[PDB]
Protein backbone atom coordinates (compact mmCIF):
# COMPACT_ATOMS: atom_id res chain seq x y z
CA UNK A 1 0.00 0.00 0.00
CA UNK A 2 2.55 2.57 1.14
CA UNK A 3 5.15 1.03 -1.17
CA UNK A 4 3.00 1.84 -4.21
CA UNK A 5 2.53 5.42 -3.00
CA UNK A 6 6.28 5.91 -2.58
CA UNK A 7 6.92 4.48 -6.05
CA UNK A 8 4.50 7.02 -7.52
CA UNK A 9 6.41 9.82 -5.78
CA UNK A 10 9.67 8.51 -7.25
CA UNK A 11 8.19 8.43 -10.75
CA UNK A 12 6.71 11.92 -10.42
CA UNK A 13 10.06 13.15 -9.11
CA UNK A 14 11.81 11.67 -12.16
CA UNK A 15 9.39 13.49 -14.48
CA UNK A 16 10.00 16.77 -12.66
CA UNK A 17 13.77 16.45 -13.05
CA UNK A 18 13.36 15.81 -16.78
CA UNK A 19 11.21 18.93 -17.24
CA UNK A 20 13.94 21.02 -15.58
CA UNK A 21 16.57 19.44 -17.85
CA UNK A 22 14.51 20.51 -20.87
CA UNK A 23 14.02 24.04 -19.52
CA UNK A 24 17.77 24.41 -18.94
CA UNK A 25 18.61 23.12 -22.42
CA UNK A 26 16.24 25.71 -23.89
CA UNK A 27 17.94 28.41 -21.82
CA UNK A 28 21.35 27.29 -23.08
CA UNK A 29 20.20 28.01 -26.65
CA UNK A 30 19.32 31.65 -25.92
CA UNK B 1 16.48 37.04 -32.65
CA UNK B 2 14.52 38.81 -29.92
CA UNK B 3 11.33 37.16 -31.17
CA UNK B 4 12.94 33.71 -31.20
CA UNK B 5 14.40 34.28 -27.73
CA UNK B 6 11.06 35.49 -26.37
CA UNK B 7 9.52 32.24 -27.62
CA UNK B 8 12.40 30.27 -26.10
CA UNK B 9 11.91 31.98 -22.73
CA UNK B 10 8.19 31.20 -22.92
CA UNK B 11 8.82 27.50 -23.56
CA UNK B 12 11.46 27.34 -20.82
CA UNK B 13 9.01 28.77 -18.28
CA UNK B 14 6.37 26.34 -19.54
CA UNK B 15 8.73 23.44 -18.81
CA UNK B 16 9.64 24.85 -15.40
CA UNK B 17 5.91 25.07 -14.64
CA UNK B 18 5.47 21.43 -15.63
CA UNK B 19 8.34 20.54 -13.27
CA UNK B 20 6.59 22.38 -10.44
CA UNK B 21 3.31 20.62 -11.24
CA UNK B 22 5.06 17.25 -10.95
CA UNK B 23 6.48 18.34 -7.58
CA UNK B 24 2.99 19.38 -6.50
CA UNK B 25 1.65 15.92 -7.36
CA UNK B 26 4.52 14.39 -5.38
CA UNK B 27 3.67 16.48 -2.31
CA UNK B 28 0.05 15.36 -2.49
CA UNK B 29 1.23 11.75 -2.39
CA UNK B 30 3.70 12.43 0.43
CA UNK B 31 0.68 13.53 2.48
CA UNK B 32 -0.98 10.20 1.69
CA UNK B 33 2.18 8.35 2.72
CA UNK B 34 2.47 10.18 6.04
CA UNK B 35 -1.22 9.63 6.80
CA UNK B 36 -0.83 5.93 5.98
CA UNK B 37 2.01 5.40 8.45
CA UNK B 38 0.10 7.35 11.10
CA UNK B 39 -3.05 5.37 10.30
CA UNK B 40 -1.10 2.09 10.31
CA UNK B 41 0.28 3.05 13.73
CA UNK B 42 -3.23 3.77 15.03
CA UNK B 43 -4.96 0.74 13.47
CA UNK B 44 -2.28 -1.80 14.47
CA UNK C 1 5.03 43.91 -28.59
CA UNK C 2 8.48 42.84 -27.41
CA UNK C 3 8.18 45.22 -24.45
CA UNK C 4 4.74 43.87 -23.53
CA UNK C 5 5.96 40.28 -23.89
CA UNK C 6 9.05 40.98 -21.76
CA UNK C 7 6.73 42.26 -19.04
CA UNK C 8 4.48 39.22 -19.48
CA UNK C 9 7.46 36.87 -19.14
CA UNK C 10 8.52 38.74 -16.00
CA UNK C 11 5.10 38.36 -14.39
CA UNK C 12 4.89 34.69 -15.39
CA UNK C 13 8.22 33.97 -13.69
CA UNK C 14 7.06 35.95 -10.66
CA UNK C 15 4.01 33.69 -10.40
CA UNK C 16 6.11 30.55 -10.88
CA UNK C 17 8.36 31.79 -8.07
CA UNK C 18 5.33 32.25 -5.82
CA UNK C 19 4.29 28.68 -6.65
CA UNK C 20 7.74 27.43 -5.63
CA UNK C 21 7.58 29.44 -2.40
CA UNK C 22 4.27 27.77 -1.54
CA UNK C 23 5.86 24.37 -2.21
CA UNK C 24 8.77 25.35 0.03
CA UNK C 25 6.37 26.17 2.86
CA UNK C 26 4.66 22.81 2.30
CA UNK C 27 7.98 20.96 2.58
CA UNK C 28 8.74 22.71 5.86
CA UNK C 29 5.43 21.45 7.24
CA UNK C 30 6.00 17.93 5.87
CA UNK C 31 9.13 17.86 8.03
CA UNK C 32 7.00 18.80 11.04
CA UNK C 33 4.51 16.06 10.17
CA UNK C 34 7.21 13.38 9.86
CA UNK C 35 8.83 14.46 13.12
CA UNK C 36 5.44 14.37 14.85
CA UNK C 37 4.74 10.76 13.85
CA UNK C 38 8.26 9.77 14.86
CA UNK C 39 7.88 11.69 18.13
CA UNK C 40 4.43 10.17 18.71
CA UNK C 41 5.96 6.73 18.16
CA UNK C 42 8.72 7.47 20.68
CA UNK C 43 6.54 9.15 23.32
CA UNK C 44 3.73 6.56 23.21
CA UNK D 1 -2.07 18.07 16.04
CA UNK D 2 -0.80 16.26 12.95
CA UNK D 3 -4.20 16.70 11.29
CA UNK D 4 -3.84 20.49 11.44
CA UNK D 5 -0.33 20.28 9.97
CA UNK D 6 -1.54 18.15 7.06
CA UNK D 7 -4.43 20.56 6.40
CA UNK D 8 -1.94 23.43 6.17
CA UNK D 9 0.07 21.46 3.59
CA UNK D 10 -3.10 20.88 1.57
CA UNK D 11 -3.95 24.59 1.62
CA UNK D 12 -0.41 25.62 0.68
CA UNK D 13 -0.48 23.05 -2.13
CA UNK D 14 -3.74 24.54 -3.43
CA UNK D 15 -2.18 28.01 -3.48
CA UNK D 16 0.85 26.70 -5.37
CA UNK D 17 -1.34 25.12 -8.05
CA UNK D 18 -3.22 28.40 -8.50
CA UNK D 19 0.02 30.37 -8.98
CA UNK D 20 1.04 27.95 -11.74
CA UNK D 21 -2.37 28.32 -13.39
CA UNK D 22 -1.85 32.09 -13.45
CA UNK D 23 1.68 31.77 -14.84
CA UNK D 24 0.45 29.48 -17.63
CA UNK D 25 -2.42 31.83 -18.52
CA UNK D 26 0.08 34.68 -18.83
CA UNK D 27 2.25 32.52 -21.08
CA UNK D 28 -0.76 31.73 -23.27
CA UNK D 29 -1.17 35.46 -23.96
CA UNK D 30 2.37 35.87 -25.32
CA UNK E 1 17.46 47.24 -23.19
CA UNK E 2 15.50 44.35 -24.69
CA UNK E 3 18.74 42.37 -25.01
CA UNK E 4 19.71 43.07 -21.40
CA UNK E 5 16.20 42.18 -20.21
CA UNK E 6 16.19 38.95 -22.24
CA UNK E 7 19.43 37.99 -20.50
CA UNK E 8 17.94 38.97 -17.14
CA UNK E 9 14.87 36.82 -17.77
CA UNK E 10 17.14 33.92 -18.74
CA UNK E 11 19.14 34.18 -15.51
CA UNK E 12 15.97 34.53 -13.42
CA UNK E 13 14.57 31.31 -14.90
CA UNK E 14 17.93 29.63 -14.33
CA UNK E 15 17.72 30.54 -10.64
CA UNK E 16 14.10 29.40 -10.41
CA UNK E 17 15.19 26.08 -11.95
CA UNK E 18 17.93 25.74 -9.33
CA UNK E 19 15.30 26.37 -6.64
CA UNK E 20 13.14 23.60 -8.09
CA UNK E 21 16.14 21.25 -8.22
CA UNK E 22 16.76 21.87 -4.51
CA UNK E 23 13.10 21.10 -3.81
CA UNK E 24 13.44 17.91 -5.85
CA UNK E 25 16.40 16.82 -3.73
CA UNK E 26 14.37 17.58 -0.60
CA UNK E 27 11.49 15.40 -1.81
CA UNK E 28 13.88 12.51 -2.44
CA UNK E 29 15.04 12.76 1.18
CA UNK E 30 11.47 13.07 2.49
CA UNK E 31 10.86 9.66 0.91
CA UNK E 32 13.86 8.30 2.81
CA UNK E 33 12.54 9.82 6.03
CA UNK E 34 9.07 8.31 5.61
CA UNK E 35 10.52 4.90 4.75
CA UNK E 36 12.77 5.09 7.82
CA UNK E 37 9.89 5.70 10.23
CA UNK E 38 7.89 2.92 8.57
CA UNK E 39 10.94 0.64 8.68
CA UNK E 40 11.63 1.60 12.30
CA UNK E 41 8.01 0.74 13.11
CA UNK E 42 8.35 -2.65 11.41
CA UNK E 43 11.80 -3.54 12.78
CA UNK E 44 11.07 -2.49 16.39
CA UNK F 1 19.68 8.41 11.40
CA UNK F 2 16.37 10.11 10.64
CA UNK F 3 17.60 13.28 12.35
CA UNK F 4 20.43 13.60 9.82
CA UNK F 5 18.00 13.09 6.93
CA UNK F 6 15.69 15.82 8.23
CA UNK F 7 18.63 18.21 8.67
CA UNK F 8 19.59 17.65 5.02
CA UNK F 9 16.03 18.53 3.97
CA UNK F 10 16.22 21.73 6.03
CA UNK F 11 19.51 22.71 4.40
CA UNK F 12 18.24 21.94 0.89
CA UNK F 13 15.10 23.94 1.66
CA UNK F 14 17.23 26.91 2.73
CA UNK F 15 19.17 26.76 -0.54
CA UNK F 16 15.93 26.66 -2.53
CA UNK F 17 14.60 29.76 -0.78
CA UNK F 18 17.84 31.62 -1.55
CA UNK F 19 17.63 30.75 -5.26
CA UNK F 20 14.11 32.21 -5.38
CA UNK F 21 15.30 35.36 -3.61
CA UNK F 22 17.95 35.78 -6.32
CA UNK F 23 15.46 35.17 -9.13
CA UNK F 24 13.08 37.77 -7.68
CA UNK F 25 15.87 40.34 -7.28
CA UNK F 26 16.77 39.84 -10.95
CA UNK F 27 13.12 40.33 -11.90
CA UNK F 28 13.00 43.56 -9.88
CA UNK F 29 15.80 44.97 -12.08
CA UNK F 30 13.87 44.44 -15.33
Amino acid sequence: DISIVLNKIKSQLEESKEWIRRSNKILDSI
Amino acid sequence: QARSDIEKLKEAIRDTNKAVQSVQSSIGNLIVAIKSVQDYVNKE
